[PDB]
């Protein structure tokens, strides 16, 4: 019954920074703790066991400290390839137990979005249900307040955002929000506005489209 | 601003002396502080005080009267100061003084005879200063003074003429360590009445003028040496050669990384007790190493050998029977080595060995066999610690040897094994093995059956194979009093397996999964297993996931003094479940979802407690709930720690919060 | 090698039975501890026990007691994980690890790839592409955007490309949301400056590999409806 | 350390006398006073600045702080006129004096110069040699001049004499000798010691004939 | 009581070999809580630090930077005493040299010796000249009636005079001696005695030299 | 001290059951296990079972697994154990066994229980003087205890005074089915006619006790 | 199920000489081992536990040593009162397996001739209409004895039957029980009654015998 809870669940750092991520037990597990690495969507990997030796094959700048009930990773200079979720364990008990992780992120300035939207096709209309999706580009932060507007009101419920991880180069995050309405709907109205809430604008964007008029 | 009869005015920036403080006080604390002076006058109120420190301060000189004001001073500390004169008047009239701290007060030299009148002193201590050399005075005085402290100065060379003037004291220690000593003058040790510890650590002087300093302690009193961090990189018969003439007891080379110890190097220490060798970089210790040294009662080993070079593969090695000498060796302490492993006449020799310490002392001892310890057949090992030596397989026999063998330590390993009981053959004087924190063992009914008078067993964290087992392995230990069975996360377990066990007192169960034998819907019913445990004292059963408890599963356990059921989902209790702990004293029910407290389970138990425990629990704040509960609260002698801040209410939402 | 090898993803429906295998290759099996750990897709690692191929002993941890059945064939020298009745939380993704004991504690070098159980109540279904293009006059800033969007589809995954593989930077191919009736749907996009009227030829190219479905789609916006 | 004292420091009888000691920090040593009377040995009189040895007058004493220490004596008697050293060890000099100072009784009642003329012995006649002893003794003050008359014409032809010293009883005495042929000496008839002291003379005379 | 007896030669010719000796009664050379030494006080008061001896485990010595590498001050336990040794000496170090002991702690001396002189001169040590003194003709009323010696021609100082072998101590004056001009010292000691026993008691002085070693004995014969 | 103590000999119809008894004293029952071993004359030993007395775990033996059923009665510190389906095969010899400090040990023995599968019906013993028609120095008496069954019988002489120079032999089975057996005692002349000889005869099947003293002497 | 092979079955021997049973485990027990001695009639005795250590009581002569899976009672030294049987037993494994046994016999104690005594039937049986006569042969050394009835001068068959005792503690002689049992009819058909023993103690087989209606 102990529980790994790190600290904190997710840090922005630029590359070749010295990273510190802080793992504490709900009692005292000894120097039984193992580090690990996670990346997106592969199989973790052993960084450090006994909460300070170095497992055969991971990289020299990792190292592990810490006793008792406080433990902490240290990356000594920041790799590109090193940015993953990092989960602590704890092998005091046999019944083990990971921590919830650290989500490892890269650190950029803020950057505005490129928006464009997308009405629904007539194939797709011609089914008998319309879906009109709007896309942002490239921004920073994560943080986006979409807000649909279809004759100039307030949608809500019918709107699924999806977004994605930070891009190989600019690091930086694209959104897919999907608006669904049945054709019908779609025919009984002609304002379809997009609206986009960033703290890379000053002001919302508004990017829109009339029913018929596209 | 305190008093305990002792006043300590630490760390309070006080720039002038307090002048409120009581008469009774016989010890003033002034520690830290911005002092700049230290009048008479401002210590004529406090003519009764015996000790005085004013460490860690700003003063630069002292008032020849202030030693009048303080007739009964014993204690002085002057320590860490910009005190860098002294004078003959500074420390004269006081006469009554036992102890004496000028420590890091940047003193260049001492004139003339400032401690002249300080015939009562016995410790006196500069350390930290700039002292070129080790005389203080141009007469003999100081004749009490049993300890003094030239440490951490800049003093090189011993001479005749600066230290005789203790010709009538009797030296019981004489700290130089922290020096860069090069020379030893002829006579200079004799020049003293007595001296019997000399303490020359951190001290750069090398086998040759080691040898020298040996040379110059011969014919004299020394009883305890010290040699520690000196840099002793080799040794050989003729570096402890003047120590022949000695009836030196204590000798400690640690820390000097000591690479080759050659032969017979202390034949000249015949009356040799204690020695300390920790830390080292020994690569071979030859046979007549130790030679000579019989006498010899106390071993230090720790790190005392090179480390694996894994790539040049330089290991350690050690020659059979290199303890052979030892014969009144009693205390072994060999612990965090890169050996090889336990040649078949290592330990041959050693026949008043009483503890022997193997902890990590070996690269990879993985294999137990009956020919390991046979060097150790005639030696009367009372404690043998074998943690942390990787070792994973213990054949049968293999502690045959070890017939006075009382506390085995096997934790820390990567032990991974069936216990078929002839691991522990010829243990017939065993009281507790140690096995926690290993791979895995398969009990079977006879794996404890050739030592029934084994009375602490450790299991904690090992994860126990066949612990379900109809006859209990824990079955033929029935003096066992104390089992430790946690961290090993059991998930079934017998009621016949703590049978047997009547004299068992101490009973570790926490982190396991124990929660299914104690639901009524259990195919089979509830599993009472601690049933006829009446000689039972202490209960831990912490992080087992209970949320049920059966009414009688604490009826048998009458002399239970402590119990601790904390870190659980238990909620609901039956109604006289305590009834029958008359001894209990200490209830802990810490971290759980409990609710309400009523007193038809809770009655008996709050009877005579001492020690209750029911931190963070989600409490139910409703009259039929809490009312018996907090008039009890309110007029209990029970110690409840952290009663005020640890203890909220959840529901309902107006109390959330809410104590 | 150390190598542990797991099966293919699963799909199937409420209280069926299911039963996955995790192969270790290049050492010996039955010196080494085999455990599970489950992790559902976003939250953390947990830990659901482990297992000892030669005498096929198991310990579960506390929540996991009795909710599967962890097993292992010694010749074949694999692991298995089963479940009698499927249920909709156990939807996540199972590792299998080697344990290594060093340091005096149990730890996990090698892993398999991963096995990605996903129980819902639907079945099969080809994927729905539809073209994703802006207004004719109401673009002209710096770069456009063309895009497709992959509706109505079960079960996951769908792989999509551009122009045969051609067109590779640039592109945008966000992750599927799960509808409220239980198809997934996946937009997928794409930016070039002014080649976007009559310039170059935009081909989305989506496969659907459970539904045996390929879908090659064009982009473009007509002027009438 | 340099020790500087002052030459010489006079007192009324029966006052307060104080010397000073002055050095650069002379107050951080235990000073010591030595008390000198001429043709002596010095006596200890003050030692640790303050402590008076076993026999020493509790008139006596001493003080030490700064740059300056003192010697006191309170009720200055007849006895107390000498020479005064104070000294104190320090480096491994091992002793370091003063210049040294004079104590000075004033002006004690002046007393009437005795004086005792012998003439040449027997023996000294017979060897050929005179000489006239004029004896000096318990006069205040020390200074005087001595005259040699041959009946009344005043004779300097071969006279020496010494400088007046004090005796041990604050008193000064001087001695006199006139070199003479035992021929002259059976010549004049009658020789006379004048003795000159503050303006008044006493004189002394002895003749051949006898 | 703690005495100190000193002794040495009168007569000291120039760059050669300065010899003195302090011996100890009631007390110990060798011993703690008490250092020895060595002071010189040249004439004209000025009282000068020559040396110090004292054993802590052996015999430790310091001298003066005046004395340099002349002096050398060797204790004796043997005889209970100590020496002084002051080599190549000049005219200027001539003085009335007094052996010290120290008293510990701090270095003040409760005890000196009498006091010896030394003389540095390259003379020949004329002997005295002893000559009886009485008024030539003594027939008086008074109770009161004063005798001497004279001591004429002498090198160097001092004369140590005495009276019946040291039995008449009362009444006894000895004057400063003379420079003469010729070099010389002069030196005439008297006495006075009842006149009722002039010729009832005998009178004699005595007279020692140290250098000349002359111990010469006069009687005043009283003229009747 | 400890003592398990079981009735001497049971006989028993083929085909049904039999409750064997074992009492434990001088120990807590409850303390440690009761084991039984079942052996047949001549042949070797057959560890049938081991039971807890607290619980009543029972651990078997793969063969004995449907033959034997064991219980235990707490209050009265009794070891039962039932014989279902007996036939002749079981005519053997029962002991209950019990470990000691060291638990791979059986140091503690019931005297057994002799089971005889046979039905046959219980007979008495009939007992018979024996003495010669006659001179010497050893004179020698005895009894003859013939037609009973089944085994055993029990024959004391003199209500146990007489112990030395007595030899009793073993029992002999018939071809009617009934036991046979014999037993004398040698004694010097001298002593004929002045000392009592009568011996003791016990059957417990049959219940039959008799006292047969030898004349002719 | 772990087996017990035992060997031998039998033995014979002297006082003073020494002896060694063997047991064979089908597989691996450790040292759990057990040997008990039994004499015929009552309960077995713990000798040896552990294959080494001896029983508390059991004589210093009674051993054991562990080899393999070969595990050895050994008696140093024999002594007339240490014959009998005797079994082994494992205790690793349920279930318990035990050995076939070895049957001890005492050898020398130099031929000692039986004292031949023949007991005649009573009146009291007499009276049932069935006659036994009783031949003993007392305290004797070998086993091996031949009986042959002989009623006027012819050799029965079969109706004779046999008993023989254990082996003395002391003396080392056996005692033989010869029951012939006849109808009174047939008992009552003759008159010579003759028991005849052929023994290697006895210089020329012995007859002992006696008429109806003498006594
Ligand atoms: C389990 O614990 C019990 C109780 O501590 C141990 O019993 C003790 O064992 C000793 C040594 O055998 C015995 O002492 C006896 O003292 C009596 C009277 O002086 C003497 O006659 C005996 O010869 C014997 O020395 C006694 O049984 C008992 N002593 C105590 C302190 O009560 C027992 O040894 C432990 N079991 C094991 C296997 O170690
Ligand atoms: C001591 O007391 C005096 C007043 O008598 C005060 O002025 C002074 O500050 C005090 N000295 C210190 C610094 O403690
Ligand atoms: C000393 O002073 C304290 C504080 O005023 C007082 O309480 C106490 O009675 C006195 N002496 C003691 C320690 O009894
Ligand atoms: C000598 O040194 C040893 C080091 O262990 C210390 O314990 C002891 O106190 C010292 N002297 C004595 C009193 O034996």
């Amino acid at each position: 019954d102990i529980q790994m809870t790190q600290s904190p669940s997710s840090l922005s750092a630029s590359v070749g920074d010295r990273v510190t991520i802080t793992c504490r037990a709900s009692q005292s597990i000894g120097l039984y703790l193992a580090w690990y690495q996670q990346k997106p969507g592969k199989a973790p990997k052993l960084l450090i066991y006994a909460a300070s030796s170095l497992q055969s094959g991971v990289p020299s700048r990792f190292s592990g400290s810490g006793s008792g009930t406080d433990f902490t990773l240290t990356i000594s200079s920041l790799q590109p390839e090193d940015f993953a979720t990092y989960y602590c364990q704890q092998g005091n008990t046999l019944s083990y137990t990971f921590g919830q992780g650290t989500k490892v992120e890269i650190k950029r300035t803020v950057a505005a979005p490129s928006v464009f939207i997308f009405p629904p096709s007539d194939e797709q209309l011609k089914s008998g249900t319309a879906s009109v999706v709007c896309l942002l580009n490239n921004f920073y932060p994560r943080e986006a307040k979409v807000q649909w507007k279809v004759d100039n009101a307030l949608q809500s419920g019918n709107s699924q955002e999806s977004v994605t991880e930070q891009d190989s180069k600019d690091s930086t995050y694209s959104l897919s929000s999907t608006l669904t309405l049945s054709k019908a709907d779609y025919e009984k109205h002609k304002v379809y506005a997009c609206e986009v809430t960033h703290q890379g604008l000053s002001s919302p964007v508004t990017k829109s489209f009339n029913r018929g008029e596209c | 601003t305190v008093s305990h009869e002792v006043a300590d005015c630490s760390h309070l920036k006080l720039t002038q002396v307090p002048d409120d403080l009581p008469t009774n006080i016989t010890v003033l604390n002034l520690t830290h502080n911005q002092l700049r002076r230290l009048p008479a006058a401002n210590f004529t109120r406090y003519s009764q005080l015996t000790s005085l420190d004013v460490g860690f301060n700003t003063i630069s000189k002292l008032e020849p009267e202030l030693c009048q004001k303080l007739p009964m001073l014993k204690v002085l500390n002057l320590q860490h100061n910009e005190l860098s004169q002294l004078s003959d008047k500074t420390f004269a009239f006081c006469t009554n003084l036992t102890e004496l701290h000028l420590m890091s007060n940047s003193i260049q030299k001492i004139k003339n005879n400032p401690f002249v009148k300080q015939k009562n002193l016995i410790t006196l201590d500069l350390s930290h200063n700039g002292l070129s050399s080790t005389k203080l005075g141009t007469q003999v005085q100081l004749e009490n003074l049993q300890e003094l402290l030239l440490s951490n100065n800049k003093i090189q060379a011993l001479k005749s003429e600066e230290l005789d003037i203790f010709a009538n004291s009797s030296l019981k220690k004489l700290e130089l360590s922290s020096n860069q000593i090069k020379e030893f003058s002829p006579g200079c040790f004799h020049a003293i009445g007595r001296l019997f510890g000399l303490f020359l650590n951190n001290v750069q002087l090398g086998p040759s003028l080691t040898e020298k300093l040996c040379l110059e302690l011969a014919n004299t009193s020394i009883r305890n040496l010290s040699l520690s961090n000196s840099q002793l990189s080799t040794t050989s018969n003729t570096t402890f050669l003047g120590l022949k003439w000695t009836n030196l007891t204590m000798l400690d080379l640690s820390y000097n990384n000591l690479n080759v110890v050659g032969n017979d190097s202390f034949a000249w220490l015949p009356q040799l007790e204690y020695f300390f060798l920790e830390y080292n970089n020994i690569q071979h210790l030859f046979s007549h190493s130790l030679h000579g040294l019989f006498n010899v009662r106390y071993l230090n080993l720790k790190r005392s050998f090179t480390k694996q070079s894994i790539s040049l593969a330089s290991l350690p090695k050690i020659d059979d029977f290199s303890f052979q000498w030892l014969k009144c060796l009693e205390h072994l302490n060999m612990e965090d080595n890169d050996i090889p492993g336990i040649k078949s006449n290592m330990f041959t020799g050693l026949i008043n060995l009483k503890y022997l310490s193997l902890s990590n002392s070996f690269t990879s001892l993985r294999t137990l066999t009956n020919e390991t310890f046979v060097s150790l057949a005639h030696s009367p090992l009372h404690i043998l610690n074998l943690t942390k030596n990787k070792i994973s397989k213990i054949e049968s026999d293999a502690f045959s040897w070890l017939g006075h063998l009382e506390v085995l330590d096997l934790g820390l390993n990567e032990i991974g094994q069936e216990l078929t009981g002839q691991e522990w053959r010829g243990l017939e004087n065993i009281f507790e093995i140690y096995l926690s924190y290993n791979k895995y063992l398969q009990l079977t009914r006879n794996s404890f059956a050739l030592v029934p008078s084994l009375q602490r067993l450790m299991l904690r964290r090992v994860a126990l194979k066949n612990v379900d087992s109809s006859p209990s392995p824990f079955q033929p230990l029935r003096n066992l009093t104390i089992l430790d069975l946690s961290n090993n996360n059991i998930a079934n377990i017998n009621d016949d397996m703590l049978e047997g066990l009547e004299k068992l007192e101490i009973l570790d169960l926490q982190h396991n999964n124990l929660a299914r034998l104690w639901k009524h819907a259990n195919p089979g019913g509830p599993i009472y297993f601690l049933k006829g445990l009446s000689h039972l004292h202490i209960l831990n059963l912490e992080s087992n996931g209970f949320d049920e408890i059966p009414v009688e599963v604490f009826k048998d356990l009458f002399e239970l003094k402590i119990i601790d059921l904390g870190l659980n989902n238990l909620n609901t209790l039956p109604a006289s479940v305590f009834n029958n702990q008359v001894s209990l004293k200490s209830l802990n029910l810490q971290k759980n979802l409990i609710t309400s407290v009523e007193k038809k389970v809770f009655g008996p138990a709050f009877r005579n407690l001492t020690e209750l425990d029911m931190r963070f629990n989600p409490f139910d704040c409703t009259c039929e709930s809490i009312a018996w509960f907090v008039n009890w609260i309110n007029e209990t002698h029970t110690n409840i720690p952290e009663l005020s801040s640890h203890y909220l209410c959840n529901t309902p939402p107006h109390y959330h919060g809410f104590p | 090698e150390v190598q542990l090898v797991q099966s293919g993803a699963e799909v199937k429906k409420p209280g069926e039975s299911l039963k996955i295998s995790c192969k270790g290759s290049g050492y010996s099996f039955t010196n080494y501890w085999v455990g599970w750990v489950r992790q559902m897709p976003g939250k953390g690692l947990e830990w659901m026990g482990f297992i000892d191929p030669s005498d096929s002993y198991t310990n579960y941890a506390p929540s996991f007691q009795g909710q599967v059945t962890i097993s292992a064939d010694k010749s074949i020298s694999t692991a298995y994980l089963q479940w009698s009745s499927l249920k909709a939380s156990d939807t996540a993704m199972y590792y299998c690890a080697r344990e290594l004991y060093q340091g005096y504690m149990d730890t996990f070098d090698s892993w398999g790839q991963g096995t990605l159980v996903t129980v819902s109540s639907a079945s099969t279904k080809g994927p729905s592409v539809f073209p994703l293009a802006p207004c004719s006059r109401s673009t002209s800033e710096s770069t456009a955007a063309l895009g497709c969007l992959v509706k109505d589809y079960f079960p996951e995954p769908v792989t999509v490309s551009w122009n045969s593989g051609a067109l590779t930077s640039g592109v945008h191919t966000f992750p599927a949301v799960l509808q409220s009736s239980g198809l997934y749907s996946l937009s997928s996009v794409v930016t070039v400056p002014s080649s976007s009227l009559g310039t170059k030829t935009y081909t989305c190219n989506v496969d659907h590999k459970p539904s045996n479905t390929k879908v090659d789609k064009r982009v473009h916006h007509h002027h009438h409806h | 350390s340099v020790l500087t004292q002052p030459p010489s420091v006079s007192v009324a009888p029966g006052q307060t006398a104080r010397i000073s000691c002055s050095g650069d920090n002379i107050g951080s040593y235990y000073v010591h006073w030595y008390q000198q009377k001429p043709g002596q040995a010095p006596v200890l009189v003050i030692y640790e600045d303050s402590e008076r040895p076993s026999g020493i007058p509790e008139r006596f004493s001493g003080s030490n702080s700064g740059n300056t220490a003192t010697l006191t004596i309170s009720g200055t008697q007849a006895e107390d006129e000498a020479d005064y050293y104070c000294s104190s060890y320090d480096d491994p000099n091992f002793q370091v004096f003063g210049g040294g100072t004079k104590l000075t009784v004033l002006g004690q009642p002046k007393a009437a110069p005795s004086v005792t003329l012998f003439p040449p012995s027997s023996e000294e006649l017979q060897a050929n040699k005179a000489t006239l002893v004029c004896l000096i003794s318990d006069f205040y003050p020390g200074a005087v001049t001595v005259a040699w008359k041959a009946d009344s014409s005043p004779v300097k032809a071969g006279v020496e004499t010494t400088t007046p010293s004090k005796q041990s009883n604050n008193k000064y005495a001087a001695s006199s000798y006139l070199s003479l042929t035992p021929e002259q000496w059976k010549s004049h008839r009658s020789y006379s010691c004048q003795v000159t002291h503050e303006g008044s003379t006493v004189e002394k005379t002895v003749a051949p004939t006898e």
